[PDB]
């Protein structure tokens, strides 16, 4: 079994600032999946293997693998930012999703 | 071309049981996997099981929270997918999604509207 | 679904002439598709596949060209044994489709 | 394992080890429907099996070449295998490796 | 060669079930797929199925499931079909061809049936 | 044997077997003045070929694609494997890599 | 164990026109290297691996891997082509050279 | 720079012996192969023999009809490589050559000057 | 044999400023070069592998660059213990030829 | 962590063979080479020659070639050079030091040979 978490849980940001969720992994993690909710919608993807961003995401977003913790790195904080970002994995049948990281603004 | 939509839930009396639905249209359903996710204001999203295809005898996998209390069904003539439920304790409750992607694998990207299910 | 649409039920021709079918698919089929001759009362034999290549025991005079749309069966200097049906089918969507018939005549 | 020694079986899919499919340089674009769940298990694996590099082949024959960014190093591999039109099995490969070469633009 | 034998012709009675059967020769039985094909007078080509004698696996069209049962016998390389519509809208012929997968390499001297 | 799976000794020298090395399209450039000569008896062959894909990652990798010349067929293999930058034998690989990568070059 | 046979022994020539030369292979030979000796000189190299042209050479050689038998075509002849041309082997140890072709003018 | 000088060459007797030079400068002779070459008026060019490397114990290769007669040794000090000859009959006649290529294997490229041998 | 030539046998600086030498070879030696440190007394450790990577305990001032005949280094900040010898080696041919010696001294 | 010890200071009488030990630990010691170099007082560096322990492979540069000769020892992992060439030229010091084939790693500290 793999247990999964992401470090930060109610980071806030500014506008413009750089904004970094970091999501710790066992091994076998083959490429860690970001998915995106907001407020009363259903989920969407934004992050797939690890680089790779979805249709429609804004070339804001990069992700990147240091060793076995993975990191999303916001540029820059927009209005249309604000939600929660969960981590995913893939490779083992019992899936296991993140803990949540919900970005507020100041 | 691809739209999902799920229903079948409501009010569930500590300890029923309750077949939520789920109905595709727009593709050919025997040819993809499909999987549930839960919905709560507290542990979050979780993952409750996926099914594979006809080819591997119906394989099935669930997750550990739940090992029984729980069955995906899949028939493939009516195009449906049943997730049955059993003894429902109190902390399930909230909405559940019925998720599938199209490259086999989990990276779902086709997700549904949501269904309703309170204690 | 895929759908293969073809058109001129009817093409009479010329012996010795350049003559040429078309072919064209609804949602594009990459460069997978093959071509099939049949003569009146008698059973398919393969003609192309692949789109361009050219099956053994197939003469030559027959070539194929086209990808992901508009596919082309052009036969050159027809000759006596041609008075047939032509088909042309599909292979990245199951279910598959078989065209619905070229007959090619003389005149 | 590193990557690039990773069979893909019914348990680890295609898609699953060696990431989806798409467009970009490095993603990868061999693959059908049918290829990216069975793997290895795939019915007609062998014929399209036959043209895979062995470890010596793989560098005495493929342009290599090393490229570094800030992002990191890459080995860049240029390869061209050329097809017997002899064998009678050459009407058995082509279609095999049409159905599958870029057929992500297929998928719904 | 490469040859695939089929059955005569076959008249039938109405809802009464038939079996159309093709015996393979001249090439290893569980290499390659056998398939079937419909033709009505008039009419063009329409797919039906598959059928590969190895782990029996068998994918039908839309249209026609349940229509039509594929078997497979590997004892004397003969692959049969059982139809059991027979509404007189199926009066037509039958062809049972080869592929890779999908593309007809051969094909039979068919059968014909009659409602 | 086909072309993409003969093994080099020093029987079947490099040169011998996979084609003297050069600066055209279908020749390869990999290989000193050594790894010609030796082959797999290599001292130093271990290291270099944990970088040789598998069967299921050549094709489930590369950009692989078909190109149709009155020469005949080709299957063209661009591809790309990162090397990581923790792993200590990280500062035993750069060494080797680049001291035969365009080595034709410095024959005499 | 290896035998090897060119098919031409003495082929006459024209200005301007197609030569064809045909060196067989009883063998599993990979790649034919392929010589030219002019007369009281030292011998060349002429062809690399059965498709390659040598060092200093014209463009209008060019080798065929028609099956177990090889080949060279000549273009346009000239008067900078009247000599020797021998295949050669080099796949296996007990290395063979040919029987040589003569090309003469017309 | 290559560049190969061999000499030692002269008219011998049936039955003589006689030892053939073959001198190199401009390259690390201590790390090619090299091989000899014949010429006859009528039988064409003949593969004498060829060595290797220092590596392989000086390991040595001989043709079929010159299995006998002849020995190819090589000092790697003076950089020269020798060819001893033994009982020359008649079919010994002509010019003989020094061969050794840079890409190991094959494909000869940096030939000599020649050596006339007469029975 | 191949010569790697290095100019500037005396060189002085001030501190924290920035720094480089230069060395040619004579002969193509593509990439396959290295630098060496060696403080006055002490045996020498090693700088820069490859001409563009740093082993494990050299700090990042230093850096390397060059591709084919002009390998070259720069220090970003030329400290109190970078006072000592730098080497430029040639890693391709085999006679190795290690390079003259050239200093860093202060102003 | 990786170290290579090397003896001590060596005053010998002309034409005498000097006899060199170089000692390596915590290292796989067939996985390298151990090589020399020459350090005259004032002059720069010069190549010598390394010897791969396993297959006891040896080259050496054209000028030392018949000056010095290489050995190993895999029973305690260290390498020792005879000089048997020194009259009066060679009054310098000697570098034991590991590498791959090609760049060397860490080195060690060499020793000093007086006539």
């Amino acid at each position: 079994d793999i247990q999964m978490t992401q470090s930060p849980s109610i980071m806030s940001a500014s506008p413009g600032e750089k904004v970094t969720m970091t999501c710790s992994a066992s091994s076998s993690v083959s490429y860690m999946h970001w998915y995106q909710q907001k407020s009363s919608t259903s989920p969407k993807l934004w992050i797939y293997d690890t680089s790779e961003l979805a249709s429609g995401v804004p070339g804001r977003f990069s992700g990147s693998r240091s060793g076995n913790s993975y990191s999303l790195t916001i540029s820059s904080m927009e209005a249309e930012d604000v939600a929660t970002y969960y981590c995913f994995q893939g490779s083992g049948y019992p899936l296991t999703f993140g803990g949540g990281t919900k970005l507020e603004l100041k | 071309e691809v739209q999902l939509v799920e229903s079948g839930g409501g009010l569930v009396q500590p300890g029923g049981s309750v077949k939520l639905s789920c109905l595709a249209s727009g593709f050919t359903f025997s040819d993809y996997y499909m999987s549930w996710v839960r919905q709560s204001p507290e542990k979050g999203l979780e993952w409750v099981a996926e099914i594979r295809l006809e080819s591997d005898n119906y394989a099935t996998h669930y997750a550990e929270s739940v090992k029984g209390k729980f069955t995906i069904s899949r028939d493939d003539s009516k195009s449906r997918l049943y997730l049955k439920m059993n003894s429902l304790r109190g902390e399930d409750t909230g909405i559940y999604y019925c998720a599938f992607d199209v490259y086999y694998g989990g990276a779902m990207d086709y997700w549904g509207q949501g269904t309703t299910v309170t204690v | 679904d895929i759908v293969m649409t073809q058109s001129q039920k009817f093409m009479s021709t010329s012996v010795g002439d350049r003559v040429s079918v078309t072919c064209k698919a609804s949602q594009n089929v990459l460069n997978n598709v093959a071509w099939y001759q049949q003569k009146p009362g008698q059973s398919p034999k393969a003609l192309i596949y692949s789109a361009s290549y050219r099956y053994s025991g197939v003469p030559d005079r027959f070539t194929g060209s086209g990808s992901g749309t508009d596919f082309t069966l052009t036969i050159s200097n027809v000759q006596s044994e041609d008075l047939a049906e032509y088909f042309c089918q599909q292979y990245n969507s199951y279910p598959l489709t078989f065209g619905d018939g070229t007959k090619l005549e003389l005149k | 394992k590193p990557r690039q020694k990773r069979t893909a079986t019914k348990a680890y899919n295609v898609t699953q080890a060696f990431g989806r499919r798409g467009p970009e340089q490095t993603q990868g674009n061999f693959g059908d429907q049918e290829l990216i769940r069975q793997g290895t298990d795939y019915k007609h694996w062998p014929q399209i099996a036959q043209f895979a590099p062995s470890a010596s082949a793989f560098f005495g024959m493929s342009r290599i070449g090393m490229e570094v960014t800030p992002s990191g190093t890459w080995l860049t591999y240029t390869g061209a295998i050329k097809l017997d039109d002899k064998d009678p099995n050459f009407k058995d490969q082509v279609i095999l490796l049409n159905k599958h070469i870029d057929a992500y633009k297929t998928f719904p | 060669q490469v040859q695939l034998q089929q059955s005569g012709p076959e008249l039938v009675k109405p809802g009464t079930l038939v079996k159309i059967s093709c015996k393979a020769s001249g090439y290893t039985f569980t290499s390659y797929d056998i398939n079937w094909v419909k033709q009505r007078p008039g009419q063009g080509l329409e797919w039906i199925g598959w059928i590969y004698p190895g782990d029996g696996s068998t994918k039908y069209n839309e249209k026609f499931k349940g229509k039509a049962t594929l078997t497979a016998d590997t004892s004397s390389s003969t692959a049969y079909m059982q139809l059991n519509s027979l509404t007189s809208e199926n009066s037509a012929v039958y062809f049972c061809a080869r592929g890779l997968v999908g593309a007809m390499d051969y094909w039979g001297q068919g059968t014909s049936v009659t409602v």
